[PDB]
């Protein structure tokens, strides 16, 4: 296995219309299987553990950046198959890396090998 | 060193 993308970031919670982020700091990280199936999965730091494992098609989601509260790196990611989606922050120090980190994700899910 | 977590805050799909 291969992993297209990964970088430090955490999991979010919104619920209603209020965003809360998750302590629980982890790793978003892609992954393409020998079935061309891309694999969008988040390990949590704390443990080190694959907490969230879900393929991703085409298409299926789009990765954004939500520039609504300033303070840091904020990201969400919306199926656009159905009608959940989800927060992320970054937890890179700088974000010269985050931004190449975003573009591919959104390559990695919108553009697989 | 590392970055701190975001604070909560209200998204509207404005």
């Amino acid at each position: 296995n291969k992993y297209l993308v990964e970088f430090r970031a955490g999991k979010m919670s919104l619920k209603g219309t209020t965003v809360t982020p998750d302590k629980r700091k982890g790793l978003v990280y892609i992954q393409q299987t020998d079935d061309s199936l891309i694999h969008f999965c988040w390990k949590d730091r704390t443990s080190g553990n694959v907490e969230d494992d879900l393929i991703i098609f085409p298409d299926d989601c789009e990765f954004k950046r939500v520039p609504q509260c300033p303070s840091g790196r904020v990201y969400v990611l919306k199926f656009k198959a159905g009608s959940k989606r989800l927060f992320f922050w970054m937890q890179e120090p700088k974000t010269d890396q985050d931004e190449e980190h975003c573009r591919k994700v959104n390559e990695y899910l919108n553009n697989p090998p | 060193q590392e970055p701190e977590p975001p604070e909560p805050f209200e998204y509207i799909d404005d």
